């Protein structure tokens, strides 16, 4: 139970701060630890016994503990420290045991709004042939990677049968999503049109697929 | 100029038990602690318990207490974290980390780089590869897009390659889907010229480990 903010912004060359917040029988009686982590790999420790920065780690990291909370610090921020940020200490009532924070997550500003690129593909003719139906809509390329998706039969929404994913980042820094629609042949079939619609930063991108016309 | 380095990903049933090692260089017999995190997806770090060097007694957490077990051979510089009686809620990341110095209340300077347990009521089915094909709805600005869906396969990960390897710039596979099923699909896409497509022969190398099925399929218009 030790409780951070859940995220924390700034441009880069600027300084940050990351607050913890703990009672007496944690942060108030034992040192705090900070480690981050960015994704996909193992957390490194960042900062050690309150205030102390262990061999191998930049200067710009700097550790902080009064009374009952602790703050980390990082200062001349490069893009390559956006990564989720945890507070760790020892519990010295009678649980006895290792607790760590929520984590927060720092983000860096500043990258160009991306317009999204959308791909939709119809269910190919070998699966509808196995007596099943997939609609397929592949969103790449956009920032920042928020998107929401909605379908459509026809004219008219349809919320049946619908699978979306968390959006991703890729490779190049900019996000990814898919959205899967399942349906029957005799459904598939039995429409004029599909749409799979976008939206994304207050303006809409939408692809349309028919029963091969 | 000492590593530490968990055992494979496992995939679990409701019920059954689960027993992941950590092998440490350097050592090998120990004079450090070693402890057991997990981490649930999108959660903050969660302590389950360490075991003391030398006097080997254990520590753990409250809410494991009872179903986790923690032990090491020393004569090989390996420790076992065991958990019983799972539930869905087990799924996480599971890190094995030492600390700098012999005590579990003390910070943990090194980390392995983790390892999954799935906790799952479905059993391992291998995919079905669909071609994603062209045609004109994709062909703009002399690109086109093209595709393969690899639909209910258990469990992950899958593998997807183009052209036995040689087509790599120019090519996405997106993260999969888990369906209400249980069961995993992913797509991955591969964009080109407009001009090569009818020339040109495109093949995607799909590979389930899991399920020893490997699945070659032309994708074409």
């Amino acid at each position: 139970v030790l409780t951070q903010p859940p995220s924390v912004s700034a441009a880069p060359g600027q300084k940050v701060t990351i607050s913890c917040s703990g009672s007496s029988s944690n942060i108030g009686n034992n040192y705090v630890s900070w480690y981050q982590q960015l994704p996909g790999t193992a957390p490194k420790l960042l900062i050690y016994d309150n205030n102390k920065r262990p061999s191998g780690i930049p200067d710009r990291f700097s550790g902080s503990k009064s009374g009952t909370s602790a703050t980390l610090g990082i200062t001349g921020l490069q893009t390559g420290d956006e990564a989720d940020y945890y507070c760790g200490t020892w519990d010295s009532s009678l649980s006895a045991y290792v607790v760590f924070g929520g984590g927060t997550k720092l983000t860096v500003l500043g990258q160009p709004k991306a317009n999204p690129t959308v791909t939709l593909f119809p269910p190919s003719s070998e699966e509808l042939q196995a007596n099943k139906a997939t609609l397929v809509c592949l969103i790449s390329d956009f920032y920042p990677g928020a998107v929401t998706v909605a379908w459509k039969a026809d004219g008219s929404p349809v919320k049946a049968g619908v699978e979306t994913t968390k959006p991703s980042k890729q490779s190049n820094n900019k996000y990814a999503a898919s959205s899967y629609l399942s349906l029957t042949p005799e459904q598939w079939k039995s429409h004029r049109s599909y749409s799979c619609q976008v939206t994304h930063e207050g303006s809409t991108v939408e692809k349309t697929v028919a029963p091969t016309e | 100029q000492v590593q530490l380095v968990e055992s494979g990903a496992e995939v679990k049933k409701p019920g059954s038990s689960v027993k992941v090692s950590c092998k440490a260089s350097g050592g090998p017999f120990r004079s450090y602690a070693i402890s057991w995190v997990r981490q649930a997806p999108g959660q903050g770090p969660e302590w389950m318990g360490g075991i003391i060097p030398i006097f080997g007694t254990t520590k753990y957490a409250p809410k494991f207490q009872g179903r986790v077990t923690i032990t090491a051979d020393d004569f090989a510089g390996t420790v076992y974290m065991e958990l019983s009686s799972l539930r869905s809620e087990d799924t996480a990341m599971y890190y094995c980390a030492k600390h700098m110095g012999y005590q579990v209340r003390e910070t943990m300077d090194v980390w392995g780089k983790g390892t999954t347990v799935t906790v799952s009521s479905a059993s391992t089915k291998g995919p079905s590869v669909f071609p994603l094909a062209p045609s004109s709805k994709s062909t703009s600005g002399g690109t086109a897009a093209l595709g393969c869906l690899v639909k209910d396969y258990f469990p992950e990960p899958v593998t997807v390659s183009w052209n036995s390897g040689a087509l790599t710039s120019g090519v996405h596979t997106f993260p999969a889907v888990l369906q209400s099923s249980g069961l995993y699909s992913l797509s991955s896409v591969v964009t080109v010229p407009s001009s090569s497509l009818g020339t040109q022969t495109y093949i995607c190398n799909v590979n389930h480990k899991p399920s020893n099925t490997k699945v070659d399929k032309r994708v074409e218009p």
